[PDB]
RNA sequence: AUAUUCAAACGAGAACUUUGAAGGCCGAAGUGGAGAAGGGUUCCAUGUGAACAGCAGUUGAACAUGGGUCAGUCGGUCCUGAGAGAUGGGCGAGCGCCGUUCCGAAGGGACGGGCGAUGGCCUCCGUUGCCCUCAGCCGAUCGAAAGGGAGUCGGGUUCAGAUCCCCGAAUCCGGAGUGGCGGAGAUGGGCGCCGCGAGGCGUCCAGUGCGGUAACGCGACCGAUCCCGGAGAAGCCGGCGGGAGCCCCGGGGAGAGUUCUCUUUUCUUUGUGAAGGGCAGGGCGCCCUGGAAUGGGUUCGCCCCGAGAGAGGGGCCCGUGCCUUGGAAAGCGUCGCGGUUCCGGCGGCGUCCGGUGAGCUCUCGCUGGCCCUUGAAAAUCCGGGGGAGAGGGUGUAAAUCUCGCGCCGGGCCGUACCCAUAUCCGCAGCAGGUCUCCAAGGUGAACAGCCUCUGGCAUGUUGGAACAAUGUAGGUAAGGGAAGUCGGCAAGCCGGAUCCGUAACUUCGGGAUAAGGAUUGGCUCUAAGGGCUGGCAGCCGACUUAGAACUGGUGCGGACCAGGGGAAUC
């Protein structure tokens, strides 16, 4: 078989020295240096273990080239927090405000009674 | 490179100022018109020699055309 | 690494500017993520909260005690340890506490202290069975393990 | 030479007790054997379940039995399924005729009662 | 089939470290590798992450407990004492 | 550390140079192909044969002449790590030392407004000095050619250089008064009229984008100080699954080898890059309907479910696989012409169809286990919350745009070769030492040993003739079997796999391959173990196990690989 060599001055199997075999039009098997696999962003809620959806999974400096539409999703906190925690946050805010109103009115009624 | 699937848009690209040349590769079942622009190479592929010849006469006059084989 | 007791990452908001201040505490038993902890002079006495020893009733179990006011916690901060408030002296502003070694010490009542017992108790119960486990234990602390007589 | 010897080996020669150096598990692992058997049997069970030969309750029961290693082969499992279906069909037929008799006599007694009430 | 008579989880330790030591570590091993019930969701998915750190797989809620158990008798008696002292102070 | 032989050529001179033929070795954990540290011209051609290469040399890593290392996209350059180190400060007779945020007035920046000067058709903007206003750094600086770190691939080319030269396809970052152009913003509605109508005329009003219940999608789709978050950013081991490279199987071509006999035979070969577009194929702890015990689903194992399972219908991520632009023009294999030449010359023809596997290597993914072990930081980039502000009054639209195409630029240093039984260190061409990458066929459990293909070499600083003693390294010995010796030292016995069988003692885990037995070759069969298509029929298969007959001078783990055992004491 045709066993082959590196094409750079780095000879150690480190994280950056990662390759894959490819067949050229000249009918030869060479290495081709792959790029590191990217990761999708984590949700800012801090509880969900899954990665966000609708956002490309690329390396951090690749995101300069991409466009905002491919980088985020059309929603509040879009591309930064999962929809589950978004709706939970909305409901929490509304209910806390409602109970604050209830507490204020009950406190004022007690003060008026006393 | 890019693939152009229509005729009039390819013609507009041919009239583009940056178009440096066009090449016609006459292989079997296809005729490929390759327009060399500043950044991309645009190829329009058709499967009819009579479309090929009518397009060859309808090509821009000032464009440098060369047949290759 | 190197410390038996776990640590808690608690987020407060600055009362003087728009920010959020993150602090690292000694975790007391029973504290869970998402819990609310209250720090101050008039915070109610329940597990997790920190308040000065001069306000808690005697017999209270206390962890991460502060040896001098402002020191930000020095005493009873190893895994499973705690301290106990013994008696108060309303004049001279001093209180008596019992340290985990059994010594009784007098401190100023104006110093804060976490309520509860440090998490990770009974760590010494399990016997290290092998020099490998001992080696891994002291590798995360310092070069002192293979003691030669 | 290699191809001819391989053809002879495929026919079965040269593969006796004498020409063995590794253990039986080293030659053909038991984990792979069990894996293959479980895949085959579970596939058969799914095909029967979606072909509606067997119901989901019996499917779950004999799925747990397959995992518990009571069916050695596809054929053995298939004959067990046939015997179970036969016994179930007989019990179902007996139950149907019994309940038909019960319903018939119940409605006949109800008819007697209602015609008595109409007579009075 | 019952694979071993006396040794259980510490069967992995072979004929080493002494019978008394293996017996003593057996209970701690069982307690620290057992799965507990999440007092927040009720699912039995409370696992140990490190020493003194307990995590639930479904809630994603982490609780600071004991080294080899989810909770310690010292912790529970301190919690009871603290509750009673709070009730005494507020009368 | 197994090994040479025949003939020819040059040459004054050949055991050693070269060419051809033969016989061999390394045997893919190499005597192969490439790098790191280190060497520094040893690399390439010609010439010589004074000296050196422990014989010789027509040879050389020798000597003398001349040549050779080409980058925006390989790396340094940048960041910080363990750590080193100034200023302030302290100490010190003193050269100086401690110290790295500690006893410092440690910011020379800016959204924006005003003031005063200037150039450009002083329009509006830019360069500006001052005032008003806003503003934290963990401490200057150094620290990795294996860590972090956007961006180049295919073919050709020399004597010696190629991701560097040539040809062709790309790509990242930075710049832009008049924004170079297009597109987006964004061009609608109401009312009153003329006009058969279409449409047009004239007033008022809106216009910082749309679709999907939803996950989310569409080519953009304003916005500062400030705040939140993400990526960078991570352990080890086990199991399983997908995808590539290689190996294997059945054919079809082209060219070779054998053809005393046979072989539709044996061997070689049978391409498509990066970058875009679409689609298979994987994964989802994503969404909707709906509501489940006679519990169900499901993995090799697990595991999951009224905090919503099964059943349907959807969305997202990867996509290194296929097709397509690149692309057949090029590359390769064959047959044949031209240049006698000096040729990226010319020509035909082909570069095809399928199947498989607990196969080996790489990579992606799911999932588990172990820790009193929890398995980097920073530069850099990005999204979100907010609404300080800006833009036009209906038009020739404006502010603005992370959309498409276009224009310009990428400076400095390294780049040859060796990499090791001859370019490195050990005084040397020294059996020593020195960090890695790729890895074919058979046998076999196997990266074991043994033989072979691709590639490489000439037996390790000499040749010839004999075959004495004594040596060094191997063997074999009748009968006895440790009688030798301080002592079974040395050598020898056993050895793999399958089927039986297995004690004392014990911390119940072991002991244990205890000990002790039988079998194993070749050939011809039998049975069992599955997928696809429409309890049955057809079609595809791939390796194992068990049994039986026959047969050889009882021979069969036939080479290689390959446990002597037991009873006791310290
Ligand atoms: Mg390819
Ligand atoms: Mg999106
Ligand atoms: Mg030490
Ligand atoms: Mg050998
Ligand atoms: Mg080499
Ligand atoms: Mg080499
Ligand atoms: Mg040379
Ligand atoms: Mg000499
Ligand atoms: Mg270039
Ligand atoms: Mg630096
Ligand atoms: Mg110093
Ligand atoms: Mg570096
Ligand atoms: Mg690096
Ligand atoms: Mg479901
Ligand atoms: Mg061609
Ligand atoms: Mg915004
Ligand atoms: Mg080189
Ligand atoms: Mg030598
Ligand atoms: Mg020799
Ligand atoms: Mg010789
Ligand atoms: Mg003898
Ligand atoms: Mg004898
Ligand atoms: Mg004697
Ligand atoms: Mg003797
Ligand atoms: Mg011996
Ligand atoms: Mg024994
Ligand atoms: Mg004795
Ligand atoms: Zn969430
Ligand atoms: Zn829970």
């Amino acid at each position: 078989v045709q066993r082959l060599t590196y094409r750079r001055r780095l000879s150690y199997n480190t994280a950056s020295n990662k390759t894959r075999l490819s067949r050229t039009p000249g009918n030869r098997i060479v290495y081709l240096y792959t790029k590191k696999v990217g990761k999708a962003p984590k949700s800012a809620c801090g509880v969900c273990p899954g990665r966000l959806r609708g956002v490309r999974a690329v390396r951090p400096k690749v995101l300069m080239r991409l466009s905002k539409t491919k980088k985020h999703v059309s929603r509040a906190y879009g591309g930064s927090m999962c929809a589950k925690c978004v709706r939970d946050r909305i409901k929490r805010a509304f209910l806390i405000e409602e109970q604050k109103i209830v507490v204020k009115v009950l406190k004022a009624q007690a003060q008026s009674q006393k | 490179p890019r693939k152009i699937e229509e005729i009039k848009d390819f013609l507009l690209t041919a009239r583009r100022k940056d178009a440096k040349s066009v090449k016609i590769k006459k292989n079997k079942d296809n005729v490929k018109f390759k327009v060399r622009c500043s950044r991309y190479l645009y190829t329009l592929v058709i499967t009819d020699k009579e479309k090929a010849e009518k397009l060859k006469q309808s090509l821009p006059p000032g464009l440098a055309v060369k047949e290759l084989k | 690494p190197g410390r038996g007791a776990p640590l808690a990452k608690v987020v407060f908001r600055d009362p003087y500017r728009f920010k959020k201040r993150t602090e690292l505490f000694i975790a007391a038993e029973g504290i869970h993520t998402g819990q609310f902890v209250y720090c101050g002079k008039k915070a109610q006495l329940n597990i997790g909260n920190v308040l000065p020893v001069g306000t808690m009733p005697e017999g209270t179990i206390v962890c991460c005690l502060e040896e001098k006011p402002g020191d930000r916690g020095k005493l009873a901060r190893a895994s499973g340890n705690y301290a106990t408030v013994i008696s108060h002296n309303p004049e001279t502003k001093k209180t008596r506490v019992k340290l985990p070694s059994g010594s009784k010490k007098v401190i100023s009542s104006a110093n804060r202290a976490v309520v509860g017992v440090v998490a990770g108790g009974g760590r010494i119960d399990k016997p290290i069975l092998k020099a490998g486990r001992a080696y891994h234990k002291y590798k995360a602390k310092r070069n002192c393990w293979p003691r030669v007589r | 030479r290699c191809r001819k010897n391989t053809l002879a080996r495929r026919k079965g020669r040269h593969m006796g007790i004498g020409k063995r150096k590794g253990t039986a598990n080293a030659r053909m692992p038991e984990k792979v054997t069990w894996m293959r058997r479980m895949r085959i049997l579970r596939r058969l069970l799914r095909r029967y379940r979606e072909s509606k030969k067997i119901d989901r309750h019996m499917y779950h029961s004999l799925y747990l039995k397959v995992k518990g290693n009571v069916f050695k082969n596809k054929r053995i499992l298939m004959e067990h399924i046939h015997k179970l279906k036969a016994d179930k069909a007989r019990k179902k037929l007996l139950a149907d005729q019994a309940e038909a008799r019960r319903s018939k006599t119940k409605e006949a007694r109800k008819r007697r009662e209602e015609r008595l009430q109409a007579k009075k | 089939a019952k694979r071993t008579k006396k040794v259980g989880i510490v069967g992995k330790y072979g004929t080493r470290y002494g019978a008394s030591l293996r017996k003593m570590v057996k209970k701690i091993e069982i307690s620290q590798h057992a799965k507990y019930t999440c007092s927040f969701c009720g699912k039995t998915k409370m696992k140990r992450r490190a020493v003194g750190i307990w995590h639930c797989g479904s809630c994603m809620k982490t609780v600071a407990g004991g080294a080899w158990t989810y909770n310690t008798t010292s912790a529970v008696t301190v919690k009871s004492a603290i509750r009673r002292l709070k009730e005494l102070k507020d009368q």
